[PDB]
């Protein structure tokens, strides 16, 4: 159970690989509600997330504050993964606890491909979070006239 | 430089110290290290 | 970073907007001081 | 306690007119190309 976490957080393959083959649940949760795909996109290892996915690893897990593994990946500027993700059924609408979208991660750095991999895949481009704000009003606080046109 | 002159001025006669150093001792001068603002009276925008 | 410095909300004016501090003020690094200009054959030097 | 003052309205007042200020320059660096004047400006001084 543990050892599936701290491998994937790792990013050691062939232990993923040996651990479900060994029977590790993919969707084992630490303490903060973090999955192995939690883990796997956070630190950005791409291979990992396919295995996990093609072994029956909740795409739409969250944590104990209500995050996806989509959410890390998009906000954190993973485009592959956030590809992977999406292709595999990752809510591209997903809110956090504090309403707050993967598009709006994605915006708030800055990372223009992941924006658009989102709204290709359906983001809701008028959510708004717990304080009124969508990613068009992250856009122009930051000053980012490349991503406020997108929006 | 007189009282009260800038620092900008200062430059243009430094500028001078370093051409002619730079030319009519070509021979003899490898570099000129030239600081605007401080000098052995003191500090200022007219010292150098 | 210059636009982290930017965006602090210095005022939330009465119709909602927004006054940042990007908005009365150019951001930019910079020296502490500028009192000292230094020049190594003319072109911009730092050292030690 | 004729005018509604307290010791504490006295030591304000000292603190505020007993003062030393710094004030910068005209013509400070890092200044506009053309300036012609460098002075500094004296605000207020310590009592004597």
């Amino acid at each position: 159970g543990k050892k599936l976490l701290e491998a994937a957080r790792a990013g050691r393959d062939d232990e993923v690989r040996i651990l479900m083959a060994n029977g590790a649940d993919v969707n084992a949760a630490d303490v903060v509600g973090w999955t192995p795909l939690h883990l796997a996109a956070y630190w950005g290892h791409l291979e990992i997330v396919e295995v996990l996915l093609k072994n029956g690893a909740d795409v739409n897990a969250y944590d104990t504050l209500g995050s996806t593994p989509l959410h890390l990946a998009a906000h954190f500027g993973h485009l592959e993964i956030v590809e992977v993700l999406l292709k595999n059924g990752a809510d591209v609408n997903a809110k956090d606890d504090n309403g707050i979208t993967p598009l709006h991660l994605a915006a708030n750095r800055g990372h223009l491909e992941i924006v658009e991999v989102l709204l290709k895949y359906g983001a809701d481009v008028n959510a708004q979070d717990k304080f009124g704000k969508t990613a068009f009003d992250i856009s122009i606080n930051n000053g980012n006239e490349d991503l406020a046109e997108i929006l | 430089l007189p009282a009260g002159a800038t620092q900008e001025r200062t430059q243009k006669v430094l500028n001078e110290v370093t051409h002619y150093y730079l030319t009519k001792e070509k021979n003899n001068v490898e570099s000129v290290f030239a600081w605007n603002g401080f000098g052995f009276a003191g500090r200022g925008q007219n010292t150098g | 970073s210059t636009e982290e410095f930017g965006k602090i909300l210095l005022k939330v004016n009465q119709d909602g907007s927004r006054v940042l501090l990007r908005d009365v003020a150019k951001i930019e690094l910079g020296g502490e001081n500028y009192d000292i200009i230094a020049e190594f054959n003319g072109q911009p030097a730092s050292g030690l | 306690n004729k005018f509604q003052l307290t010791p504490v309205d006295v030591i304000t007042a000292i603190k505020a007119q007993n003062a030393q200020v710094a004030a910068g320059q005209l013509g400070g660096t890092p200044p506009v190309k053309g300036q012609q004047l460098n002075a500094s400006i004296i605000a207020q001084t310590r009592l004597t």
